[PDB]
C-alpha cells in the first residue's frame, strides 16, 4: 504494497 | 519543456461558495505521477494542500482544508481535480498542480516534484 508518504 | 500542466477553474466568490479546479496535463506518462495541489498567497511562503497517489488509491490533505476540499483524478483523460467547498477568506491564492514521479508513494515536499503549472487565482470575499 500500500502506498506510504515519504 | 515537453511536459505541461495546465490550472483552469479560478476565479471570485463569497466566503461559504464551492469552487472546482482542474488540471490538464499533457507531455509524461500520467499513471506513474502522484499529483499534488499547492497554493501562494501574496508575501507568504508556498505550502502543501492535497496529494493523491499515482494509483488514485490515496489521498491526503493539508489539515486546514480536510473535510472541505476533494481531489481526484482521470487517468483516461490525464486530469487532476480539486473540488473547493465552504472557501473562506483564508483560502485566497494561486493554486497550483503539480506533478511527482513514482508509484506507490505521495510527499507534502515540494522540492520533489519535477513538474509545476502556472497557477490560477482563488478569491474568497468576506461575506
Ligand atoms: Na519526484
Amino acid at each position: 504494497q500500500a502506498s506510504q508518504e515519504y | 519543456t515537453e511536459v505541461q500542466l495546465v490550472e483552469s477553474g479560478g476565479g471570485l466568490v463569497q466566503a461559504g461558495d464551492s469552487l472546482r479546479l482542474s488540471c490538464a496535463a499533457s507531455g509524461l506518462t500520467f499513471s506513474r505521477y502522484a499529483m499534488g495541489w499547492f497554493r501562494q498567497a501574496p508575501g507568504n511562503e508556498r505550502e502543501f494542500v492535497a496529494v493523491i497517489t499515482a494509483s488514485g488509491r490515496t489521498t491526503l490533505y493539508a489539515d486546514s482544508v480536510k473535510g472541505r476540499f476533494t481531489i481526484s483524478r482521470d487517468n483516461a483523460k490525464n486530469t487532476v481535480a480539486l473540488q473547493m467547498q465552504s472557501l473562506k477568506p483564508e483560502d485566497t491564492a494561486v493554486y497550483y498542480c503539480a506533478a511527482d514521479y513514482g508509484t506507490s508513494r505521495y510527499t507534502r515536499r515540494q522540492s520533489e516534484y519535477e513538474y509545476w503549472g502556472q497557477g490560477t487565482q482563488v478569491t474568497v470575499s468576506s461575506a
